[PDB]
Protein backbone atom coordinates (compact mmCIF):
# COMPACT_ATOMS: atom_id res chain seq x y z
CA UNK A 1 0.00 0.00 0.00
CA UNK A 2 2.63 2.74 1.46
CA UNK A 3 5.51 2.93 -1.18
CA UNK A 4 7.09 6.28 0.44
CA UNK A 5 10.39 5.54 0.96
CA UNK A 6 11.45 4.71 4.87
CA UNK A 7 14.21 5.57 7.33
CA UNK A 8 15.07 3.20 10.33
CA UNK A 9 17.18 3.83 13.23
CA UNK A 10 17.83 0.72 15.77
CA UNK A 11 19.85 0.78 18.80
CA UNK A 12 21.05 -2.64 20.63
CA UNK A 13 22.59 -2.45 23.90
CA UNK A 14 23.87 -6.19 24.52
CA UNK A 15 25.26 -7.92 27.67
CA UNK A 16 26.45 -11.36 26.88
CA UNK A 17 27.49 -13.76 29.76
CA UNK A 18 29.94 -16.52 30.08
CA UNK A 19 30.52 -18.95 32.83
CA UNK A 20 27.60 -17.56 35.07
CA UNK A 21 28.64 -13.72 34.81
CA UNK A 22 32.09 -14.44 36.01
CA UNK A 23 32.95 -13.05 32.19
CA UNK A 24 30.64 -10.13 30.31
CA UNK A 25 31.37 -8.47 27.78
CA UNK A 26 28.81 -5.21 26.85
CA UNK A 27 28.29 -4.07 23.10
CA UNK A 28 26.64 -0.54 22.34
CA UNK A 29 25.39 -1.04 18.30
CA UNK A 30 23.57 1.47 16.16
CA UNK A 31 22.21 0.37 13.13
CA UNK A 32 20.86 2.58 9.82
CA UNK A 33 18.89 0.79 8.17
CA UNK A 34 20.48 -2.53 9.14
CA UNK A 35 23.84 -1.13 8.67
CA UNK A 36 26.06 -1.07 12.05
CA UNK A 37 27.65 2.11 11.98
CA UNK A 38 29.52 2.63 15.37
CA UNK A 39 29.93 0.46 18.34
CA UNK A 40 31.17 0.21 21.58
CA UNK A 41 32.72 -2.74 22.41
CA UNK A 42 34.07 -3.23 26.29
CA UNK A 43 36.91 -5.22 25.38
CA UNK A 44 37.58 -2.27 23.03
CA UNK A 45 36.99 0.11 25.70
CA UNK A 46 35.83 2.62 23.32
CA UNK A 47 33.80 3.37 20.30
CA UNK A 48 34.42 2.24 16.64
CA UNK A 49 33.58 3.00 13.66
CA UNK A 50 32.02 0.03 11.64
CA UNK A 51 31.28 1.79 8.63
CA UNK A 52 32.86 5.32 7.16
CA UNK A 53 28.99 6.33 8.40
CA UNK A 54 30.34 6.00 11.66
CA UNK A 55 33.37 8.29 11.94
CA UNK A 56 31.95 11.03 13.10
CA UNK A 57 29.98 9.35 15.93
CA UNK A 58 33.34 7.11 17.27
CA UNK A 59 35.72 10.50 16.82
CA UNK A 60 33.26 12.80 19.13
CA UNK A 61 31.84 10.33 21.31
CA UNK A 62 35.61 9.21 21.90
CA UNK A 63 36.35 12.99 23.01
CA UNK A 64 33.66 12.64 25.44
CA UNK A 65 35.80 11.21 28.95
CA UNK A 66 32.78 10.82 31.20
CA UNK A 67 30.58 8.82 28.53
CA UNK A 68 33.29 6.34 28.13
CA UNK A 69 33.74 5.74 32.11
CA UNK A 70 30.17 5.09 31.60
CA UNK A 71 30.12 3.21 28.92
CA UNK A 72 33.26 1.38 30.69
CA UNK A 73 30.93 0.23 33.92
CA UNK A 74 28.03 -1.06 31.94
CA UNK A 75 29.71 -4.77 32.61
CA UNK A 76 28.68 -4.26 35.95
CA UNK A 77 25.85 -1.30 36.67
CA UNK A 78 23.79 -2.66 33.59
CA UNK A 79 24.69 -5.94 32.40
CA UNK A 80 25.14 -7.89 35.80
CA UNK A 81 22.80 -5.55 37.37
CA UNK A 82 20.19 -6.70 35.03
CA UNK A 83 21.19 -10.38 34.77
CA UNK A 84 20.55 -10.01 38.78
CA UNK A 85 16.64 -8.67 38.20
CA UNK A 86 15.52 -11.45 35.66
CA UNK A 87 17.81 -14.55 36.98
CA UNK A 88 15.16 -15.75 38.88
CA UNK A 89 12.55 -16.29 36.06
CA UNK A 90 14.54 -16.36 32.83
CA UNK A 91 18.02 -18.43 33.56
CA UNK A 92 16.18 -20.37 36.02
CA UNK A 93 13.30 -20.88 34.19
CA UNK A 94 12.00 -24.65 33.48
CA UNK A 95 9.03 -25.74 31.99
CA UNK A 96 8.16 -29.66 31.33
CA UNK A 97 7.80 -31.06 27.42
CA UNK A 98 4.69 -33.07 26.51
CA UNK A 99 5.32 -35.79 24.06
CA UNK A 100 2.63 -37.04 21.74
CA UNK A 101 3.14 -39.79 19.19
CA UNK A 102 1.61 -40.50 15.88
CA UNK A 103 1.56 -42.15 12.36
CA UNK A 104 1.67 -38.85 9.83
CA UNK A 105 -0.29 -40.67 7.28
CA UNK A 106 -2.93 -43.16 7.99
CA UNK A 107 -1.39 -46.33 5.99
CA UNK A 108 -1.78 -50.06 6.07
CA UNK A 109 1.43 -52.32 7.42
CA UNK A 110 4.37 -53.17 5.23
CA UNK A 111 4.33 -49.84 3.53
CA UNK A 112 6.50 -46.83 4.41
CA UNK A 113 5.23 -44.24 6.78
CA UNK A 114 6.67 -41.51 8.99
CA UNK A 115 6.03 -41.45 12.88
CA UNK A 116 5.95 -38.70 14.38
CA UNK A 117 7.18 -37.42 18.13
CA UNK A 118 5.98 -34.46 18.68
CA UNK A 119 7.57 -32.28 21.80
CA UNK A 120 6.19 -29.42 23.05
CA UNK A 121 5.74 -26.43 25.00
CA UNK A 122 9.47 -26.98 26.69
CA UNK A 123 11.84 -24.41 28.19
CA UNK A 124 14.86 -24.08 27.61
CA UNK A 125 15.77 -24.61 24.28
CA UNK A 126 17.78 -27.57 24.16
CA UNK A 127 16.49 -30.96 24.29
CA UNK A 128 17.13 -34.56 22.74
CA UNK A 129 14.76 -37.11 21.16
CA UNK A 130 15.18 -40.07 20.49
CA UNK A 131 13.47 -43.12 18.20
CA UNK A 132 14.36 -46.91 19.22
CA UNK A 133 12.45 -49.35 17.19
CA UNK A 134 12.03 -52.20 20.01
CA UNK A 135 15.18 -51.37 21.90
CA UNK A 136 16.89 -51.07 18.73
CA UNK A 137 18.17 -46.65 18.74
CA UNK A 138 17.73 -45.33 15.34
CA UNK A 139 19.68 -42.28 14.12
CA UNK A 140 19.27 -43.67 10.26
CA UNK A 141 15.78 -42.22 8.96
CA UNK A 142 15.42 -39.37 11.66
CA UNK A 143 13.57 -36.06 9.69
CA UNK A 144 13.43 -32.96 12.02
CA UNK A 145 11.90 -29.95 12.22
CA UNK A 146 14.81 -28.86 14.83
CA UNK A 147 14.11 -26.45 17.42
CA UNK A 148 11.52 -24.17 17.39
CA UNK A 149 10.94 -21.07 18.73
CA UNK A 150 7.05 -20.54 19.79
CA UNK A 151 7.90 -17.11 20.87
CA UNK A 152 5.94 -17.24 23.68
CA UNK A 153 8.93 -18.72 26.42
CA UNK A 154 8.08 -22.21 24.83
CA UNK A 155 9.86 -24.26 22.11
CA UNK A 156 8.32 -27.12 20.11
CA UNK A 157 10.40 -30.07 17.79
CA UNK A 158 8.85 -32.52 15.86
CA UNK A 159 10.81 -35.81 15.10
CA UNK A 160 10.00 -37.69 12.38
CA UNK A 161 10.96 -41.52 11.76
CA UNK A 162 10.81 -43.31 8.91
CA UNK A 163 9.70 -47.30 9.32
CA UNK A 164 7.78 -49.58 7.39
CA UNK A 165 5.93 -51.15 9.94
CA UNK A 166 5.43 -55.03 10.38
CA UNK A 167 2.76 -55.98 13.63
CA UNK A 168 5.43 -57.62 15.60
CA UNK A 169 7.21 -54.51 16.67
CA UNK A 170 6.98 -51.69 19.42
CA UNK A 171 8.73 -48.34 18.71
CA UNK A 172 9.98 -45.43 21.31
CA UNK A 173 10.19 -41.97 21.61
CA UNK A 174 12.40 -40.97 24.59
CA UNK A 175 12.77 -37.16 25.51
CA UNK A 176 15.71 -35.83 27.62
CA UNK A 177 15.49 -32.05 28.89
CA UNK A 178 16.69 -30.00 31.66
CA UNK A 179 13.01 -29.84 33.59
CA UNK A 180 13.28 -33.43 33.83
CA UNK A 181 15.37 -35.69 36.08
CA UNK A 182 14.39 -39.07 34.08
CA UNK A 183 13.33 -39.32 30.06
CA UNK A 184 9.51 -39.12 29.35
CA UNK A 185 9.08 -42.40 26.98
CA UNK A 186 6.14 -43.03 24.29
CA UNK A 187 5.16 -45.87 22.69
CA UNK A 188 2.90 -46.95 19.58
CA UNK A 189 2.52 -50.32 19.04
CA UNK A 190 1.96 -51.47 14.96
CA UNK A 191 -1.26 -52.43 14.54
CA UNK A 192 -4.28 -50.91 12.99
CA UNK A 193 -5.85 -48.75 15.21
CA UNK B 1 11.89 -9.48 45.78
CA UNK B 2 11.16 -7.15 43.39
CA UNK B 3 14.32 -5.80 41.09
CA UNK B 4 14.01 -2.47 38.46
CA UNK B 5 15.18 -2.82 35.02
CA UNK B 6 17.79 -0.11 34.13
CA UNK B 7 18.20 1.12 30.08
CA UNK B 8 21.07 1.76 28.48
CA UNK B 9 20.86 5.11 27.14
CA UNK B 10 22.00 6.51 23.39
CA UNK B 11 24.22 8.88 22.65
CA UNK B 12 23.31 12.40 20.32
CA UNK B 13 25.30 11.99 17.40
CA UNK B 14 27.95 14.67 15.46
CA UNK C 1 30.45 -20.02 23.48
CA UNK C 2 28.24 -17.73 25.76
CA UNK C 3 25.78 -18.83 27.64
CA UNK C 4 22.98 -15.89 27.76
CA UNK C 5 22.55 -12.82 26.04
CA UNK C 6 20.25 -10.00 27.21
CA UNK C 7 19.26 -6.97 24.45
CA UNK C 8 18.02 -3.70 24.77
CA UNK C 9 16.50 -3.12 21.32
CA UNK C 10 15.02 -0.10 20.23
CA UNK C 11 14.61 1.70 16.69
CA UNK C 12 12.58 4.71 15.25
CA UNK C 13 11.09 4.82 11.64
CA UNK C 14 10.45 7.48 9.38
CA UNK C 15 8.07 9.03 8.50
CA UNK C 16 5.70 6.50 10.42
CA UNK C 17 7.15 8.18 13.43
CA UNK C 18 6.72 4.83 15.18
CA UNK C 19 9.66 3.18 17.36
CA UNK C 20 9.95 0.22 19.57
CA UNK C 21 12.03 0.02 23.42
CA UNK C 22 12.14 -4.10 23.96
CA UNK C 23 14.93 -6.50 26.40
CA UNK C 24 15.12 -9.55 25.03
CA UNK C 25 16.30 -12.72 26.78
CA UNK C 26 18.01 -15.20 24.70
CA UNK C 27 15.57 -14.61 21.50
CA UNK C 28 12.33 -14.09 23.46
CA UNK C 29 10.63 -10.92 24.75
CA UNK C 30 11.12 -10.11 29.09
CA UNK C 31 8.83 -6.86 28.29
CA UNK C 32 8.21 -3.66 26.15
CA UNK C 33 7.12 0.17 26.02
CA UNK C 34 3.78 0.66 24.44
CA UNK C 35 4.65 4.27 23.14
CA UNK C 36 1.16 4.71 22.97
CA UNK C 37 -0.17 3.98 26.72
CA UNK C 38 3.34 4.78 28.41
CA UNK C 39 3.39 1.62 30.13
CA UNK C 40 5.10 -1.77 30.38
CA UNK C 41 4.11 -4.36 29.23
CA UNK C 42 5.56 -8.02 30.19
CA UNK C 43 5.15 -10.68 27.80
CA UNK C 44 4.03 -12.96 30.45
CA UNK C 45 2.06 -11.90 33.67
CA UNK C 46 4.41 -13.50 36.07
CA UNK C 47 7.45 -11.34 34.65
CA UNK C 48 6.02 -8.53 36.49
CA UNK C 49 5.49 -9.79 39.99
CA UNK C 50 9.36 -9.97 39.85
CA UNK C 51 10.49 -6.69 38.55
CA UNK C 52 9.44 -3.19 37.51
CA UNK C 53 10.68 -0.54 34.57
CA UNK C 54 10.44 2.99 34.51
CA UNK C 55 8.71 3.34 31.27
CA UNK C 56 9.21 6.80 31.09
CA UNK C 57 13.12 6.04 30.38
CA UNK C 58 12.40 4.07 27.30
CA UNK C 59 10.31 7.14 25.77
CA UNK C 60 13.82 9.12 26.56
CA UNK C 61 15.71 6.85 24.67
CA UNK C 62 13.69 6.81 21.22
CA UNK C 63 13.02 10.66 21.07
CA UNK C 64 17.30 10.84 21.29
CA UNK C 65 16.61 8.07 18.54
CA UNK C 66 14.47 9.91 16.22
CA UNK C 67 16.77 13.01 16.77
CA UNK C 68 19.56 10.54 15.64
CA UNK C 69 17.93 9.43 12.65
CA UNK C 70 17.38 12.91 11.26
CA UNK C 71 21.28 12.82 11.37
CA UNK C 72 21.88 9.90 9.99
CA UNK C 73 19.51 10.28 7.67
CA UNK C 74 21.38 13.64 5.82
CA UNK C 75 24.75 11.97 6.12
CA UNK C 76 23.21 8.91 3.50
CA UNK C 77 22.26 11.49 1.30
CA UNK C 78 19.02 10.37 2.39
CA UNK C 79 19.35 6.70 0.99
CA UNK C 80 16.26 4.76 2.54
CA UNK C 81 16.17 1.06 3.79
CA UNK C 82 16.01 -1.93 0.82
CA UNK C 83 13.00 -3.96 1.56
CA UNK C 84 13.80 -7.20 2.77
CA UNK C 85 10.27 -9.81 2.71
CA UNK C 86 9.01 -11.95 5.24
CA UNK C 87 9.08 -16.03 5.81
CA UNK C 88 5.81 -16.95 7.41
CA UNK C 89 5.31 -20.40 8.72
CA UNK C 90 1.99 -21.37 10.19
CA UNK C 91 2.03 -23.84 13.24
CA UNK C 92 -0.08 -25.31 16.15
CA UNK C 93 0.78 -25.21 19.26
CA UNK C 94 0.43 -28.83 20.26
CA UNK C 95 -0.37 -31.53 17.73
CA UNK C 96 -4.01 -31.45 16.83
CA UNK C 97 -6.88 -33.53 17.66
CA UNK C 98 -10.81 -32.73 16.65
CA UNK C 99 -12.77 -29.98 19.36
CA UNK C 100 -9.50 -29.79 21.65
CA UNK C 101 -8.67 -26.15 22.21
CA UNK C 102 -5.74 -24.96 20.29
CA UNK C 103 -3.28 -22.04 19.04
CA UNK C 104 -2.63 -21.21 15.64
CA UNK C 105 0.97 -19.40 15.15
CA UNK C 106 2.21 -17.60 12.42
CA UNK C 107 5.74 -17.19 12.89
CA UNK C 108 6.66 -14.38 10.14
CA UNK C 109 10.55 -14.56 10.04
CA UNK C 110 13.54 -12.00 7.92
CA UNK C 111 12.01 -9.02 7.15
CA UNK C 112 12.51 -5.04 7.69
CA UNK C 113 11.44 -2.46 7.73
CA UNK C 114 9.39 -3.42 11.31
CA UNK C 115 5.93 -2.43 9.66
CA UNK C 116 3.54 -5.28 8.79
CA UNK C 117 -0.42 -5.66 8.49
CA UNK C 118 -1.00 -9.46 9.73
CA UNK C 119 -4.55 -11.21 9.56
CA UNK C 120 -6.32 -14.67 10.47
CA UNK C 121 -8.58 -15.96 8.33
CA UNK C 122 -10.80 -18.19 8.48
CA UNK C 123 -12.31 -19.50 5.98
CA UNK C 124 -11.69 -16.65 3.51
CA UNK C 125 -12.86 -14.08 6.43
CA UNK C 126 -10.97 -12.24 9.23
CA UNK C 127 -10.96 -13.12 12.79
CA UNK C 128 -9.92 -11.06 15.73
CA UNK C 129 -12.08 -12.83 18.48
CA UNK C 130 -8.79 -13.88 21.21
CA UNK C 131 -5.83 -13.28 18.91
CA UNK C 132 -2.71 -11.55 20.36
CA UNK C 133 0.77 -10.41 18.44
CA UNK C 134 4.15 -9.82 20.01
CA UNK C 135 6.01 -6.68 18.84
CA UNK C 136 8.68 -6.91 16.24
CA UNK C 137 11.63 -8.97 17.82
CA UNK C 138 15.02 -8.53 17.24
CA UNK C 139 17.36 -10.80 15.07
CA UNK C 140 21.36 -11.37 15.15
CA UNK C 141 21.35 -10.14 10.88
CA UNK C 142 19.09 -6.60 12.17
CA UNK C 143 16.15 -7.76 10.30
CA UNK C 144 12.99 -8.97 12.49
CA UNK C 145 11.02 -11.22 13.42
CA UNK C 146 7.26 -11.54 14.58
CA UNK C 147 4.45 -13.95 15.99
CA UNK C 148 0.88 -13.90 16.14
CA UNK C 149 -1.68 -16.01 17.67
CA UNK C 150 -5.09 -17.26 17.02
CA UNK C 151 -7.08 -19.64 19.79
CA UNK C 152 -9.34 -22.47 17.63
CA UNK C 153 -10.84 -25.96 18.33
CA UNK C 154 -10.07 -27.73 15.34
CA UNK C 155 -12.51 -28.99 12.71
CA UNK C 156 -12.74 -30.74 9.34
CA UNK C 157 -15.26 -28.03 8.20
CA UNK C 158 -12.18 -25.06 8.68
CA UNK C 159 -9.59 -23.70 6.87
CA UNK C 160 -7.66 -21.12 8.04
CA UNK C 161 -4.84 -18.62 6.35
CA UNK C 162 -2.28 -16.03 7.70
CA UNK C 163 -2.34 -12.66 5.72
CA UNK C 164 0.62 -10.99 5.95
CA UNK C 165 1.12 -8.01 3.82
CA UNK C 166 4.68 -5.84 3.54
CA UNK C 167 6.24 -3.19 1.46
CA UNK C 168 8.46 -5.87 0.25
CA UNK C 169 5.73 -8.77 -1.38
CA UNK C 170 3.92 -7.33 -4.43
CA UNK C 171 1.36 -9.44 -3.40
CA UNK C 172 0.06 -10.46 0.38
CA UNK C 173 0.85 -13.70 1.31
CA UNK C 174 -1.13 -16.23 2.39
CA UNK C 175 -0.20 -19.24 4.63
CA UNK C 176 -2.47 -22.10 5.06
CA UNK C 177 -3.23 -24.50 7.61
CA UNK C 178 -6.37 -27.11 7.40
CA UNK C 179 -7.02 -30.25 9.70
CA UNK C 180 -4.90 -32.80 8.16
CA UNK C 181 -6.89 -35.71 7.90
Amino acid sequence: GDTRPRFLEQVKHECHFFNGTERVRFLDRYFYHQEEYVRFDSDVGEYRAVTELGRPDAEYWNSQKDLLEQKRAAVDTYCRHNYGVGESFTVQRRVYPEVTVYPAKTQPLQHHNLLVCSVNGFYPGSIEVRWFRNGQEEKTGVVSTGLIQNGDWTFQTLVMLETVPRSGEVYTCQVEHPSLTSPLTVEWRASSA
Amino acid sequence: SKGLFRAAVPSGAS
Amino acid sequence: KEEHVIIQAEFYLNPDQSGEFMFDFDGDEIFHVDMAKKETVWRLEEFGRFASFEAQGALANIAVDKANLEIMTKRSNYTPITNVPPEVTVLTNSPVELREPNVLICFIDKFTPPVVNVTWLRNGKPVTTGVSETVFLPREDHLFRKFHYLPFLPSTEDVYDCRVEHWGLDEPLLKHWEFDS
